[PDB]
C-alpha cells in the first residue's frame, strides 16, 4: 500500500465529511438571512456537492458570512482533493514508465 | 418575504364534485409548496409536501401540483370530512411565510 | 403509417378501455410515446408519456389520473388503460411519437371513446337520387343518408376514395341514442348515370362498411 | 406549468393577405415552440419546430418568427386549404402543454 | 504504447461513454418533474459536456434526486480525466527531462 493511494483514499473519507459537516453548517449559518434559500439539508448537500466539484449551476449559493466560510472550505477541500488525485495517478505513471526502462 | 396568495377565501362545492385550491406565490419557487388541512378545533395537518408528494395516512382523494409560482390542491370526490381550511407553506427563501388559507364548503 | 390507432370504442359508465397504438418505420431506443386528449369542439390536452424501451411512464398531473400507460416492445404497440371513464373521459385520444427532441412529429388518426349505456347499431346507408322532374345544368348533386347508428364515429368515401371533389359530409346530429348525417357528391351532369358513383360508408365501432351504388330512380 | 396564450381566438383574412397568428408563453422558453396545423376531422400536422424551423413537406408559405415568451406563426398568401385550427407547443419545461388554438377563417 | 497514454485514451472513449450514458439517463430521470429543462437528448448532451468541464454557463440543470445523481457521475468523470491528462503530461515531461540529463 503506497503513500499516493493511501492520500488519494483519505483524501476521499475527508471530503465526503467536509461535504456532510457543510451542509449541516450552511443550514445553520443561512437559515435567519432573509432570501436564503441553503436552508433545508437535502438541498444543501446537492449544493457542496456542487460546490466542491465547482461544476458552477448557479442554483444556490450563501449570502451569509459564514455560510461563504463554509463555501470556501467546501471549495478548497474539493478542489484540493480532485487535484491530489491527479498526483496520485501522475506518481502512478511515473512509476510505471521507470519500469518499462528496466529501473 | 415570499407572499403566498390564496385565490377564492371560500370554496363551495356540491358532494362528490373534484374541487381545486390555488396558492400563487410572489416569486418562483420550485416545488416548495406545501399543503395543510385544518379543521374546526383541529391542529394542522400536512396533506401534500413539495406541491405533489402524498403523504402516508391520507387519502389518495388528495393531490397537489404546479411548480414556479402557480400551485394546486385538488380533491377528487368532496365529502364532508373534507370541510376544513386549506392552507399552503413555502420552503424556498428563509422566512417560510403560510397562505391566507382557504376554507372549503359543501 | 407511423401510428395504427382503431377507430373507435364504446364504453359503458363505470367502465374501463385500453387503447392501442401500433407503431412502425424508423424506431430509435430514445422514442416517447404520448397520448393527447381532444373534447369535441375544444383544445388539445396532453395526457402522459411513455418511454418503450424502459417502460417508464409520465402523467399529467393537473388533472383527474384515469390513464396508465404501457408498452409492449414486441409488437411495437403503446397501451393506455383507461379507467372507470364518465361522460367527461368522452373524447378523440392521439397517440404520437416524440425523438426525445419535444415535438410530435407524428401523429396516430386518433380513436373516438364513446361513454354510454346505448349499445352499438351499424347506420343504414340509404341513396339520394334526383326526383324524376328535376332539371339540371353542368353539375349534378347526389348524396347518400347514412342513418340510426350510434357510437359517432362513420367515413363516407366516394368510388372507394377516388372520388373526392365536390364532397360534404355533414355532422351527425343525435336524437334519441342515434346519429344521422348526410353526405353529398358533385360531379357533371354529362357523367353521372354513364360512369358509377357510389358512396362507401364503414362504422368502426360495429366493424361494418356498407356500400351503396346510386343510380337514377326507377 | 407554462402557459401558452393564444391571442385573438379567431383570425379572419381575405384571401392572398398574409396573416399572423400569436403565441404567448408565461414564461421565457427560448426557442422551444412548435406549430401544428389542424383541419376540420384531420388530426394535428406539425408545421414549424423550434420557432422557427421549416418542416420537410410543408409549404414555404409557413414561416415561424420570435423567442422568449413572444411567438408568431405565419403564412403569406392565405388560401382555402390553410382554413384549420393551429396551436401552438412548448417543450421548454416538462409538462409540455398546448395553446388553446387558433382558428383561421378566410 | 506507455501506460499513461493508454490510460489517457482510455479516459477519452470513457468519458465521451459517460456523457452519452449520463444524457439519456438524465431525460429520463428529469421528465415527470414540474419545472425540469433537462428533458431532450440534444441539450441533455450540451448539460453533460458542461458539467463534465465544469464551464458553469448555469443555463441547466437536475432538479431531481437521480439526475444530481447522474450529475455527480459526469462531474466526477470529468474532472477525473482531465486531471488524468495532465498526469499523462507530467509523466512525458519527467520522462523526457531525464533524458536531457543522460538517464
Ligand atoms: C479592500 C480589500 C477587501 C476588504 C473587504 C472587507 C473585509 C471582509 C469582510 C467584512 C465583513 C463585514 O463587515 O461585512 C459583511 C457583509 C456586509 O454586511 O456581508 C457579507 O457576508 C460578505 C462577506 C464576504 C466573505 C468573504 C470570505 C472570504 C473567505
Ligand atoms: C446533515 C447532512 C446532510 C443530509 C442531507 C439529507 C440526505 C440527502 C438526501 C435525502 C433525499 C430526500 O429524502 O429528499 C429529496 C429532496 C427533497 O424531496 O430533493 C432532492 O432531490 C435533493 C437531493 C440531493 C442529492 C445529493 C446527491 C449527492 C451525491
Ligand atoms: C474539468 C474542469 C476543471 C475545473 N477546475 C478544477 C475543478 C475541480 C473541482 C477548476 C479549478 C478552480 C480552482 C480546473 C480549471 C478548469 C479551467
Ligand atoms: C470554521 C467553522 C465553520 C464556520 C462556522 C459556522 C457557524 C454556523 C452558525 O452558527
Ligand atoms: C447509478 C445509476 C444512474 C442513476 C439512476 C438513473 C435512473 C433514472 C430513472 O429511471
Ligand atoms: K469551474
Ligand atoms: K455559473
Amino acid at each position: 500500500s503506497a503513500l499516493h493511494w493511501r492520500a488519494a483514499g483519505a483524501a476521499t473519507v475527508l471530503l465526503v465529511i467536509v461535504l456532510l459537516a457543510g451542509s449541516y453548517l450552511a443550514v445553520l449559518a443561512e437559515r435567519g438571512a432573509p432570501g436564503a434559500q441553503l436552508i433545508t439539508y437535502p438541498r444543501a448537500l446537492w449544493w457542496s456537492v456542487e460546490t466542491a466539484t465547482t461544476v458552477g449551476y448557479g442554483d444556490l449559493y450563501p449570502v451569509t458570512l459564514w455560510g461563504r466560510c463554509v463555501a470556501v472550505v467546501v471549495m478548497v477541500a474539493g478542489i484540493t482533493s480532485f487535484g491530489l488525485v491527479t498526483a496520485a495517478l501522475a506518481t502512478w505513471f511515473v512509476g510505471r514508465e521507470q519500469e518499462r526502462r528496466g529501473h | 418575504d415570499i407572499l403566498l396568495t390564496q385565490s377564492p377565501a371560500i370554496l363551495s362545492v356540491s358532494p362528490g364534485e373534484r374541487v381545486s385550491f390555488s396558492c400563487r406565490a410572489s416569486q418562483s419557487i420550485g416545488t416548495d409548496i406545501h399543503w395543510y388541512q385544518q379543521r374546526t378545533n383541529g391542529s394542522p395537518r400536512l396533506l401534500i409536501k413539495y406541491a405533489s408528494e402524498s403523504i402516508s395516512g391520507i387519502p389518495s382523494r388528495f393531490s397537489g401540483s404546479g411548480s414556479g409560482t402557480d400551485f394546486t390542491l385538488s380533491i377528487n370526490s368532496v365529502e364532508s370530512e373534507d370541510i376544513a381550511n386549506y392552507y399552503c407553506q413555502q420552503s424556498n427563501r428563509w422566512p417560510f411565510t403560510f397562505g391566507s388559507g382557504t376554507k372549503l364548503e359543501i | 403509417v407511423q401510428l395504427q390507432q382503431p377507430g373507435a370504442e364504446l364504453v359503458k359508465p363505470g367502465a374501463s378501455v385500453k387503447l392501442s397504438c401500433k407503431a412502425s418505420g424508423y424506431t430509435f431506443t430514445s422514442d416517447w410515446i404520448h397520448w393527447v386528449k381532444q373534447r369535441p369542439g375544444h383544445g388539445l390536452e396532453w395526457i402522459g408519456e411513455i418511454i418503450p424501451s424502459y417502460g417508464r411512464a409520465n402523467y399529467n398531473e393537473k388533472i383527474q389520473k384515469k390513464a396508465t400507460l404501457t408498452a409492449d416492445k414486441s409488437s411495437s404497440t403503446a397501451f393506455m388503460q383507461l379507467s372507470s371513464l364518465t361522460s367527461e373521459d368522452s373524447a378523440v385520444y392521439y397517440c404520437a411519437r416524440e425523438r426525445g427532441d419535444g415535438y410530435f412529429a407524428v401523429w396516430g388518426a386518433g380513436t373516438t371513446v364513446t361513454v354510454s349505456s346505448a349499445k352499438t347499431t351499424p347506420p343504414s346507408v340509404y341513396p339520394l337520387a334526383p326526383g324524376s322532374a328535376a332539371q339540371t345544368n353542368s353539375m349534378v348533386t347526389l348524396g347518400c343518408l347514412v342513418k340510426g347508428y350510434f357510437p359517432e364515429p362513420v367515413t363516407v368515401t366516394w368510388n372507394s376514395g377516388s372520388l373526392s371533389s365536390g364532397v360534404h359530409t355533414f355532422p351527425a346530429v343525435l336524437q334519441s341514442d342515434l346519429y344521422t348525417l348526410s353526405s353529398s357528391v358533385t360531379v357533371p351532369s354529362s357523367s353521372w348515370p354513364s360512369e358509377t358513383v357510389t358512396c362507401n360508408v364503414a362504422h368502426p365501432a360495429s366493424s361494418t362498411k356498407v356500400d351503396k351504388k346510386i343510380v337514377p330512380r326507377d
